[PDB]
């Protein structure tokens, strides 16, 4: 029971802390959106009307 | 227990935390701005007479 004992939970926000100022810095370049079409038809078996 | 493992759970620990402790966030962007080259007008014709 000393500072030894709270290596993991240091390690953990160091973790945090590392993953966020490694974002906040980060450039922000914006995509281009293609592929965008109409290809969701849907099949099955017609009715056909007998008579 | 086995004490020769515990020394390398800590070095483990100890080195995986002062190598996450060493790395820093620096960057050099320029700025959107532009160089604005030189110019000069440039007449269209005209017709004079009297």
């Amino acid at each position: 029971m000393a500072s030894t004992t709270r290596l993991v939970n240091d390690r953990k926000q160091l973790e945090q802390q590392v993953k966020d100022d490694a974002r906040i810095l980060a450039d922000a370049r914006g995509l281009n959106i293609t592929t965008v079409a109409n290809d969701s038809a849907t099949g099955g078996q017609a009715i056909r009307n007998v008579g | 227990p086995n004490d020769e493992a515990t020394i390398k759970a800590l070095d483990n620990v100890i080195k995986q935390i002062e190598a996450l402790s060493v790395i820093v966030n620096r960057s050099e962007k320029a700025d959107d701005a532009q160089i604005l080259g030189p110019n000069t007008y440039k007449q269209l014709l005209e017709h004079l007479f009297s």
